[PDB]
DNA sequence: GCAGACACTACGAGTACAAA
């Protein structure tokens, strides 16, 4: 009961974290595998890549719930993120110490109602931070133990894990949330708090999100706090979900094409400064103006040919840690001379 | 089964100094040394099985002579060699009184002495003077420049070069005649090539031709032991066209099983190691090399990363 | 468990050295070596699941028998690899007898590309010191982390990556086995995907099996292998190259966005089939070439990184196009 | 379920230091006669083979063949948390896992309870080979301490010598050597201190220093030590228990 | 003095209303928080919106600020020392005074709280843009665990530093710098409060103007020209620019006067002097770009290239450790330009 | 001595037909000092085509590898001071150095990839190219003054210590400031030199209880009011200016705060 | 039983990291 009201008032990323694996949303490619695997006993190594908030540690936190039950599970599985330190010696001295001791004793009631299956789940997060050290070091620490403990490794990048610990595990990749397979999970989430809608409000939060679920409850949850504020008691807009997910509006963003098209550096560098007198991020102005350019009919192939590689390169130059002003300023600027 | 047979390296091993071959000049010094006695400190330095160790064991035998089992103090890096084996083992040992003949003294043999700590190293100065009257170190190593400086004053330089081809082919034809095996010139000639000096992986070559196959033969010798991955690297390297190169490094690199760092790392020692092409255009082409070794070290390692340092490079030798 | 309520990529693990394919020339030179006793240090090094501890395994097991476990030092240099386990284990277990049965020793390293410098350093004289009565093993991804004088004192085998006939034997096998069908054109798939690493194929079997409906009864498809483990089809490369190169913007991105969004497709895996089937083109000038494989090893190494999928997917269709416009 | 009582709680704790320092992981088999250990060390020079029997138990109770594989280090520790005048007892569930070991003293009512997690442990070889040695000596343990402890200091080598009523144990080492021979008397006063050798073929083998160090760290068990040596086999070196008796198997080094 | 006037709660915030009543949205129901990111240009006030909120969940006290020092220690066995700003119903952690050791406080001491649980007490990470990314993975599953009991409120000026699976378990608040407008009527009851008399009412707009959107910039250089006008500003009073910024411009002049290796030699020696003197290489490089676009004699080409050498030599002073070799490679690189 | 020794047990002439291979064969190779190492790592002979013959560039990674803890720094510092020899044709001096500078940042990217966290030592050679090989190379040539020691070790210990004491300052003045670090430094010091040293320099020796009042209000200390002091660069630098108020005026306001 | 007396094990500070 406790818990229950607990889990009733948290933020509905957590609220709302799958607590069985049917309710994962769109994952269904590994979700169907590890549910088959719960009527066997043979559960492969495993690897789970992809984007984040694709819903990685919520499918591995319900299989362990399923295969050995609420009380056992606490006993039978080892959890490590990259908040713990994961050198060479929290590799060969916690997680071997845990593959050596013995499965721990099912009781009567587990083995009644859960499957309880002859091995125990070490569950890596955030395995791309570990060292390459470590990770050779658990190469054959998961092959010699594989009788008794098994390995779940999680990584945002698959290209940080090294090859071999790769070449073990079972790759699944959890596939990008768009609106398209999410919108019921989204509209599940929308009806059970009573939040009130347009008709594309749930998709658009859905493509604001660009692949990723919890920044998309977090923004509903937002947009229905809002409301409730307000007690109008009508329902959430578009252009309120776009307010509140730093999207730029379409006047500013039509102002940013005028002025790239007037070639004056001396201009668009007032404009760019006034425009980062506000807290509009550059990636989401970069979004923006791929959308618009590349989107668009009105320019030549060659000019969008050159403009995705600037995009491109200054997405990868932003995404580095540098200064917003600088790059934005630059790739307007190679722009306009385009 | 139970038993094996030695190695025809361990088994011919030269028990005489007349049987090591090449550096001749080092090896007529020891042998004058050795019939005259009164050696002096010696570091004998060079690259990996050209006789170092067993040039000090010849010596050694030939001037203790039945005196071996307490004259000489063998003293490797599979033992503990910090400065507790300075202070307690080799300063007893270097203390010992021992009637030998008249010019002989006790010899000290510390293979491997790259790996000495500095601070045995520098513990050992002193120890090398004050007890020389009777005992006289020897060090044999791979790289002199590990040893101390103090060290190296105190003791003479012998410096052994790569063995050239030819005594390399004596000493096979030799163990060729002892060991009764069949042989084509063109086998011995790929031996040779394969060990590229190196006596000792010559011999092992020789011996794993002759056990898996029977005859030394080029098709044999290759079929064990595979031709040099710097030799394709270069090859891959120094192409005309980007299409040769790319084929060079899809079909004997990347599908026989090569992996990108060794091929990034061979590139890049092939490169510093290259002759013909000048050396700015040699700087850049590293640049690229160094690039691609970064995306390879971060864990994107893929037949497109190495193409486009390929692609990079080949514009650059295009101009 | 029974050996069955384990991982098919540990349960089908060979135990004889008959059951060890693809590397043949490495059996039988080693076979023939154990055989007639001579068998020297051995240093296998290839590429992941290639199968080298397996093989080093069999080997003990068919020199010492059944009870190899006691009689072989098998070393992990990954979780051990200090100069104390030199001095303490490996020198210690070299210089002794056998307690069980009389014959020579045989030391198991695996993983020795990452023992350390000082410990290879002190290796290479217990390797050349007991040669009387031990023999050493070593394992290697790389060759360029071993010490370069532990590469003198031990025979050297390449382990190729996994040809097109062995695999597909170790797969006929697997589906006798089990109760399970493979369509060629399937198999043709997992061969393709496998890049020679049986690791790969056990896995995906294994979940395509687990993506039936049931066992025995359906056949696992070209769709089915796709489908698990999401790699994009043939036809779905094609059509978003040819998209890309003989069309107008808009429609490409139409495409490389339909595609990606019907069948989950990764940004990362449709670069890859489109730079293998651009490598199978035959290119006028060697410009476009250059272009192209820089640019998209640029979009790779920015994908590894993070971003945003939409401006690296433009990049891509971009790149192709400039690069196949220097094709005029 | 296993509910295995000893008397001398001490007599426990005496045994596992026995072959503590030599191996840290052990398998204890629990049959119906009674618990036996084989164990292995990392080195794989030494085997260690305790067998107690059930005379040893005040009550031992096995249902069913258990194995309860443990490491030794900790294990020490519990042993050591009790006190010398306490009964112990050793208890396992019918899954093994967990085992539970029980000190109490009920003079002054204590209980002591304490639990080791069971580790699996795959290496379950479980042989050892009787063989008709060359020669069979027995010795008191104390003599043969004392002469291990005293000639490990000159060398790390120790060369055992048995030839036609003579027993030489010789060390050569960096600064001297020292050999010291014994010859089988019988005492009839004192029976405890004699020493007692039946030899078929002089035996002339070497062992580590180390290995012998631990191996007469089991001399606090029997007051009188047998050694069995033969041709290139696994010496024997036997402390016999009131109920069965602790073996090691020690590898010779190689000429 | 700007610390002698500071809103100390939501209701008397005074620029950017949407802001504020976001905020009070967001503090009628406290019980279901999100974890926030609050982001926008410096100066703009960030930190005090946040403290209003806070005293707007809790009570008034939320102001009775106590230093405590909290002694850790690293992977080696160096001690580190940390001052955590806290009050009864929250905690302040700045890493950005460690260096890469941030990792630590962030596992261990946020941890502690976690374990020693109005049910959540709000950790402000004052700077999280200096986080290393190993500190931020690391903080990525304390997010999440410990949601319960502990509710990050993380305050930031450039979101592209923060990495992707942050910045998606946290709603994202924008701060718009505050207009000219709302500046000028600040520094007017500013004047008004602190009795400075004022022969026109430009004065202000002109010091709005002056500031670039910067509050705390355009308070103290109301004050600065108190101090030097004997607390009455004149139409003609100079407007007063920080030391750096007189060096910078400097620099320009040298710059583009003098495009020599031996000017590049007093050019190293000025960008030492500004290092050593507690000044970032970023905000550095970022002054001077602009300061040598805003120079008239450059024709576009010139400035389009200096825009260019900035953005690459951004990337690789946020790629690089030693921070005067990127800085001379700009200028050498720029000099080469002109 | 022990050449002597050796050499002469089979050659009983030491002359001047085999002294070339005795030097070759007993050079002592020493590693060099920085200085030599920044010497002839900026050397025209070295880098020129019969030059690189003589010393390959395998040679010039050994160099590097000497001493791989100060050849960046000194390159970095003596590669702006040389009378470059290798000028490609249409190239001046200022092109070179920009290159070179473009290469040390890249080098400075490949040392921090090598000295964090990843550890990756085998970029080392790679690190000789980039950071020492490739920008000598490109302002190879003679040396127009001397060789100077890297001054940035010394200018890095200079802003570790004020950034303790900006660190000790902004810790003190956190209960009534609401800023970071660098802000403080950026923005408060300029304006809190006009409320603690202007009224010394202007109204007098009655300053100092004012001065007392606005330190008392930010918990400053008479240490903390030198640390700020010393914070100011170029115009408003502060150090003539203490030394040119009275000592009256310093000896009170010690006098008064204690 | 009770106190030292070497001897083993745990802790802490310093240094080097490549290529041939
Ligand atoms: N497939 C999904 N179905 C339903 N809810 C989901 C799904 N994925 C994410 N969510 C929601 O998002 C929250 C976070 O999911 P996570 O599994 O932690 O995401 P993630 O894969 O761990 O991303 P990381 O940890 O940054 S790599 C969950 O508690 C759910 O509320
Ligand atoms: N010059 C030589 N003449 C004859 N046999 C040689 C010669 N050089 C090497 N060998 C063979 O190679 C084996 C190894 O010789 P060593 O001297 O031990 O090698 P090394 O030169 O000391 O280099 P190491 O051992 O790697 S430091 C010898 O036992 C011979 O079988
Ligand atoms: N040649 C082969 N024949 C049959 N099965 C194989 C073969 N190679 C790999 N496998 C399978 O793949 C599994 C892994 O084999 P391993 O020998 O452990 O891989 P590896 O060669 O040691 O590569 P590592 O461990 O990454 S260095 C085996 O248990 C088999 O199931
Ligand atoms: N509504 C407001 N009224 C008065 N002053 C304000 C207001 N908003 C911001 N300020 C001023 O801005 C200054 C700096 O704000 P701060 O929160 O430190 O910015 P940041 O946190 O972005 O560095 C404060 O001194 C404060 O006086
Ligand atoms: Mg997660
Ligand atoms: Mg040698
Ligand atoms: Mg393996």
């Amino acid at each position: 009961l406790a818990a229950e009201q607990s889990l009733a008032q948290q933020p509905w990323v957590e609220k709302y974290r799958p607590k069985n694996l049917d309710e994962v949303t769109a994952q269904d490619h590994a979700v169907t595998v590890l549910k088959k695997t719960l009527k066997s006993a043979n559960l492969p190594h495993m690897l789970f890549y992809g984007p984040p908030g694709t819903g990685k540690t919520s499918t591995i936190l319900a299989l362990t719930k399923e295969l050995y039950g609420p009380d056992l599970m606490k006993s039978r599985i080892l959890e490590l993120n990259a908040s713990d330190e994961r050198g060479i010696s929290i590799v060969r001295e916690k997680v071997k110490n845990f593959a050596r001791l013995t499965v721990s004793k099912p009781s009567k009631h587990d083995l009644e109602n859960y499957p309880c299956p002859p091995y125990k789940i070490i569950i890596l997060d955030e395995a791309d931070s570990m060292t390459a050290d470590a990770q050779s070091a658990l190469r054959r620490t998961m092959e010699t133990y594989s009788g008794v403990t098994r390995f779940c490794l999680i990584c945002n990048y698959v290209t940080r894990i090294i090859d071999p610990l790769a070449s073990r595990c079972s790759k699944f990749r959890f596939k990008a949330l768009d609106a398209s397979n999410a919108i019921d999970r989204l509209r599940f989430i929308s009806e059970q708090e009573n939040v009130k809608c347009d008709d594309g409000v749930l998709e658009r939060i859905l493509d604001i999100s660009a692949g990723d679920l919890r920044r998309g409850i977090t923004l509903l949850q937002s947009a229905s706090k809002g409301a409730q504020y307000l007690g109008d008691g009508k329902n959430i807009t578009s252009t309120q979900v776009e307010e509140l997910a730093g999207v730029v509006p379409h006047d500013i963003l039509i102002e940013i094409v005028e002025k790239v098209k007037s070639g004056d550096f001396d201009e668009i560098k007032k404009y760019v400064n006034t425009f980062m007198k506000s807290g509009w991020s550059a990636a989401s102005v970069v979004n923006q103006l791929h959308e618009y350019y590349i989107t668009n009919d009105n320019f030549d192939t060659n000019f969008k040919n050159q403009i995705s590689w600037l995009l491109f390169t200054t997405d990868s130059r932003l995404n580095n840690g540098t200064n917003e002003h600088i790059q934005l300023l630059n790739l307007l600027v190679k722009i306009s001379q385009l | 089964t139970l038993s094996l047979q030695l190695p025809w390296v361990e088994k011919y091993r030269p028990q005489v100094l007349s049987d090591i071959v090449g550096n001749k000049e080092t090896i007529d010094r020891l042998q004058q040394i050795a019939k005259d006695g009164n050696m002096p400190h010696m570091i004998i330095s060079g690259m990996p099985g050209i006789g170092k160790t067993t040039s000090v064991h010849c010596l050694a035998h030939e001037l203790l002579g039945r005196s071996y089992a307490d004259g000489v103090l063998e003293l490797n890096a599979s033992d503990d060699r910090g400065i507790d084996v300075v202070r307690n083992q080799i300063k007893h040992f270097a203390q010992k009184k021992l009637h030998l003949p008249p010019g002989k003294h006790k010899i000290v043999i510390l293979d491997e002495a790259d790996s000495m700590t500095a601070g045995a190293q520098q513990a050992l100065r002193r120890t090398m003077e004050l007890y020389s009257n009777s005992t006289r170190f020897a060090f044999a190593c791979n790289q002199s420049n590990k040893i101390i400086e103090p060290l190296q004053s105190r003791c003479a330089i012998l410096r052994y070069s790569k063995l050239s081809d030819e005594d390399v082919l004596k000493r096979l034809l030799q163990i060729i005649k002892l060991e009764d095996v069949k042989y084509t010139n063109d086998g011995l000639e790929a031996i040779i090539f394969t060990a590229e000096g190196d006596m000792r992986q010559a011999i092992n070559n020789l011996q794993s031709t002759v056990a898996g196959h029977g005859l030394v033969n080029a098709d044999n010798v290759f079929k064990i032991v595979d031709s040099p991955h710097p030799l394709i690297v270069k090859k891959m390297l120094l192409a005309s066209n980007l299409e040769d190169s790319i084929q060079i490094l899809r079909t004997d690199l990347w599908k026989k099983g090569y992996s990108s760092i060794d091929i990034v790392t061979t590139s890049f020692r092939v490169t510093k190691n290259l002759a013909q092409v000048k050396e700015s255009v040699r700087l850049e082409m590293i640049k690229e090399i160094g690039l691609t070794h970064m995306r390879i070290l971060e864990g994107v390692g893929t037949y497109l990363q190495l193409a486009s340092m390929l692609a990079k490079i080949h514009k650059l030798n295009n101009k | 468990r029974s050996k069955e309520n384990l991982p098919w990529v540990e349960k089908y693990r060979p135990e004889t050295l008959d059951e060890v394919y693809g590397q043949n020339e490495v059996i039988t030179t080693v076979r023939k070596f154990v055989d007639e006793g001579k068998l020297p240090h051995l240093l296998f090094y290839g590429p992941p699941g290639t199968g080298k501890t397996s093989t080093i395994v069999a080997l003990a097991r068919e020199i010492y028998g059944k009870n190899y476990s006691n009689m072989v030092l098998e070393l992990n240099a990954s979780d051990d690899r200090g100069i104390d386990v030199v001095r303490n284990q490996i020198k210690d277990f070299a210089s002794t007898r056998q307690i069980f049965s009389k014959g020579f020793k045989l030391i198991i390293l695996d993983e020795a590309d990452a023992m350390t410098n000082a410990a290879q350093n002190a290796l290479r004289r217990v390797i050349e010191r007991y040669t009387k009565n031990t023999r050493f093993c070593v394992l290697a991804n790389y060759a360029h982390k071993l010490t370069p004088a532990l590469l003198s004192r031990c025979t050297r085998f390449r382990f190729q990556p996994l040809p097109q006939e062995a695999i597909e034997r170790r797969i006929a096998n697997v589906l006798v086995h089990e109760k399970l069908k493979l369509s060629p054109n399937a198999e043709k798939a997992l061969i393709e995907l496998s890049n020679g690493d049986m690791r790969r194929v056990l896995n995906v079997l294994q979940s395509c099996k687990a993506t039936l409906d049931n066992p025995d009864e359906d056949e696992i498809s070209d769709d089915v292998i796709y489908e698990c483990c999401g790699a994009p089809r043939p036809s779905d490369l094609k059509a978003v190259l040819k998209s890309i190169l003989e069309d107008d913007w808009g429609t490409a991105h139409y495409t490389l966005n339909k595609v990606r969004s019907a069948k989950g497709l990764a940004l990362i895996d449709l670069i890859e089939g489109i730079v293998k089937i651009l490598e199978d083109y035959e290119l006028q000038n060697e410009e476009t070439r250059v272009h192209l494989l820089t640019k998209l090893a640029d979009i790779e190494y920015s994908i590894s990184k993070g971003g945003n999928d939409q401006i690296q997917g433009s990049a891509v269709i971009g790149a192709i196009k400039a690069s196949f416009e220097n094709e005029t | 379920m296993l509910e295995a009582k000893f008397e001398e709680a001490s007599l426990f704790k005496r045994i596992i230091d026995g072959f503590k320092d030599c191996v840290q992981l052990v398998n204890f088999q629990c049959k119906e006669d009674g618990i036996i250990a084989q164990a292995v060390d990392d080195s794989r020079v030494l085997l260690v083979s305790l067998e107690i029997g059930v005379e040893a138990f005040q009550e031992y109770r096995c249902d069913h063949p258990v194995t309860l594989g443990m490491d030794l280090t900790s294990l020490s520790k519990i042993l050591r948390c009790g006190n010398n005048t306490d009964t112990l007892t050793l208890i396992a569930d019918n899954t093994p896992d967990s085992i539970i070991l029980l000190f109490e003293d009920t003079k002054k009512d204590r209980i002591a309870e304490y639990s080791l997690k069971l580790m699996d442990i795959d290496a379950d070889f479980l042989k050892i080979e009787e063989l008709q040695y060359d020669s069979t000596l027995s010795l008191p343990s104390s003599e043969f301490s004392k002469i291990v402890r005293d000639l490990s200091q000159l060398s790390d080598s120790i060369n055992i010598m048995i030839t036609k009523e003579t027993i030489k144990f010789v060390a050569d080492g960096d600064i001297g050597s020292g050999s010291v021979i014994i010859k089988p008397f019988v005492d009839m006063e004192h029976p405890e201190t004699s020493i007692k050798l039946e030899m078929d073929q002089p035996v002339d083998l070497t062992f580590g220093a180390k290995y012998l160090l631990d191996i007469i760290k089991g001399s606090s068990l029997s007051d009188r030590v047998g050694i069995r040596l033969s041709s290139e086999a696994p010496a024997l070196f036997q402390f016999d228990l009131k109920s069965g008796f602790l073996q090691f198997f020690l590898a010779p080094k190689f000429n | 003095w700007v610390d002698k006037y500071r809103p100390k709660s939501l209701n008397a915030l005074s620029h950017n209303e949407e802001l504020t009543n976001f905020l009070k949205s967001l503090s009628d129901q406290p019980r279901d928080l999100p974890h926030l990111l609050l982001y926008g240009p410096n100066g703009t006030g960030k930190k005090t919106r946040c403290m209003a909120l806070l005293e707007s969940i809790f009570g008034p006290g939320v102001y009775r600020l106590k230093i405590d020092v909290r002694q850790f220690v690293t992977a080696s066995n160096r001690k580190l020392e940390l001052n955590v700003v806290s009050s009864p119903y929250h905690l302040e952690i700045t890493p950005s005074d460690m260096g890469n050791n941030d990792r630590i406080v962030i596992q261990e001491l946020l941890k502690e709280v976690a374990q020693m649980e109005h049910r959540y007490k709000c950790v402000i990470i004052n700077e999280a843009n200096s986080l290393t990314k190993d500190a931020q993975a690391a903080l990525r599953r304390t997010m999440e665990k410990y949601s319960k009991n502990i509710r990050l409120i993380m305050v930031c000026d450039s979101m592209s530093p923060i990495i992707a699976p942050i910045k998606s378990r946290c709603l994202l608040i924008r701060c718009p710098a505050p207009s000219d407008s709302e500046i000028s009527t600040i520094l007017s009851d500013v004047v008004t409060n602190e009795r400075i008399q004022l022969e026109t009412k430009d004065i202000l707009k002109r010091i709005a103007q002056a500031s670039n959107g910067n509050l705390r910039v355009s308070l103290l250089m109301l004050e600065s020209m108190a101090l030097n006008n004997e607390l009455a500003l004149k139409s003609s009073s100079p407007i007063i620019k920080p030391d750096w910024i007189i060096v910078i411009h400097k620099l320009t002049r040298k710059i583009v006067k003098e495009r020599s290796v031996n000017s590049l030699i007093e050019c190293r020696a000025v960008l030492y002097d500004l290092l050593a003197h507690c000044i970032p290489a970023n905000i550095i490089l970022k002054e001077l770009t602009f300061s040598l676009l805003d120079v008239e004699t450059l024709n576009t080409t010139n400035k389009s290239s200096i825009i260019e050498y900035s953005s690459v030599f951004d990337e690789r002073l946020s790629l690089g450790n030693k921070a005067i070799f990127h800085l001379e490679g700009f200028i050498a690189k720029v000099m080469c330009c002109l | 001595i022990n050449l002597l020794s050796t050499i002469s047990t089979t050659t009983k002439t030491i002359n001047h037909e085999n002294i070339n291979e005795i030097s070759k064969a007993w050079e002592k190779n020493i590693a060099l000092k920085p200085f030599d190492i920044a010497h002839k790592m900026l050397d025209g002979q070295i880098y020129s085509d019969i030059g690189s013959r003589n010393f390959t560039l395998n040679d010039k990674i050994a160099l590097y590898f000497d001493d791989f803890d100060f050849t960046p720094l000194m390159i970095q510092e003596n590669y702006l001071s040389t009378r470059p020899s290798v000028l490609k044709p249409g190239q001046s001096h200022l092109e070179a150095v920009a290159e070179a500078a473009n290469c040390i940042s890249l080098g400075d990217i490949v040392e921090k990839k090598i000295r964090s966290s990843e550890q990756l030592w085998s970029l080392l050679p790679l690190h000789a190219v980039l950071s020492s090989v490739y920008p000598a190379s490109k302002v190879a040539g003679h040396m127009a003054g001397r060789i100077n020691f890297t001054a940035w070790l010394g200018q890095n210990s200079k802003s570790a210590k004020y950034y303790r004491l900006l660190q000790e300052i902004h810790y003190h003045t956190r209960l009534g400031t609401s800023t970071d670090k660098i802000g403080l430094r950026l923005d408060y010091l300029p304006t809190f030199r006009k409320r603690l040293l202007d009224p010394f320099l202007k109204q007098g020796a009655d300053a100092i209880s004012s001065v007392i009042e606005v330190m008392d209000d930010y918990y400053l200390t008479k240490e903390d009011w030198d640390s700020i002091m010393e914070f100011f660069v170029g115009p408003d630098v502060t150090t003539a200016i203490i030394k040119k108020i009275p000592a009256t005026v310093k000896s009170g306001f010690t006098r008064k705060y204690n």
